[PDB]
């Protein structure tokens, strides 16, 4: 919900126009298995929900924001860098899972269209190219194992190459 | 939640801690580097009370002799 893209609206309605035979055997079984064990499992789920009654709140995810970046903290010091290294690592763990959501958005694009797939969508493939390219050039993907000090050097390497290209052109 | 109590330290620990261990570590590293810097200077020039070779005498004789 909300974060998931999902389909706009589901169609499909029963026609049953050609022939009689024995109607639709799948629809006849759909009404049969709805009361056979689908109704029994729904009654058992309702009985388990009623038996819960009192439940724990659980305050979900903790905040903890900013605490000064590694770029702001000039000169090497163990007391200052430690909290900056934790801040970068927490962002890197989130940025890994941001890609995974858009990855699952592309998974939804393949199924919910089926026949078209490549010809349609147009937004999910474009959003994937906007994030992955930003992830590849900024958040490691070339800077080996994760390090906060190496990321600042990687950001400076991209900035120096861009400034040399902009001044020439 | 039951595993969090009497079996786990918590996220508050090792965040307030470890940084305390790093604070001692920073003091241990900087002073050892200062010790390597001080011994590099004190051995080359005899300025401080470190690596100083013993002298001959402070006081031996001052009384009037039968000299020429």
């Amino acid at each position: 919900x909300x974060x998931x893209x999902x389909x706009x609206x589901x169609x499909x309605x029963x026609x049953x126009x050609x022939x009689x035979x024995x109607x639709x055997x799948x629809x006849x079984x759909x009404x049969x298995x709805x009361x056979x064990x689908x109704x029994x499992x729904x009654x058992x789920x309702x009985x388990x929900x009623x038996x819960x009654x009192x439940x724990x709140x659980x305050x979900x995810x903790x905040x903890x924001x900013x605490x000064x970046x590694x770029x702001x903290c000039q000169e090497k010091d163990v007391l200052c860098m430690f909290e900056a290294e934790m801040q970068w690592r927490r962002d890197y763990k989130v940025d890994q899972e941001i890609v995974n959501i858009i990855q699952e958005r592309l998974k939804a694009c393949q199924q919910r269209e089926g026949e078209s797939h490549r010809q349609n969508c147009a937004k999910e493939l474009e959003q994937f190219t906007q994030v992955v390219k930003a992830y590849q050039d900024r958040y490691x993907x070339x800077x080996x194992x994760x390090x906060x000090x190496x990321x600042x050097x990687x950001x400076x390497x991209x900035x120096x190459x861009x400034x040399x290209x902009x001044x020439x052109x | 939640r039951w595993i969090a109590r009497t079996f786990f330290d918590g996220p508050e620990k090792n965040y307030e801690r470890t940084m305390a261990i790093l604070q001692i570590e920073a003091e241990k590293a900087e002073l050892r580097l200062k010790e390597l810097e001080v011994r590099r200077l004190m051995r080359a020039r005899g300025d401080g009370p470190w690596f100083h070779y013993p002298t001959i005498d402070k006081e031996l004789i001052d009384h009037s002799p039968k000299a020429t």
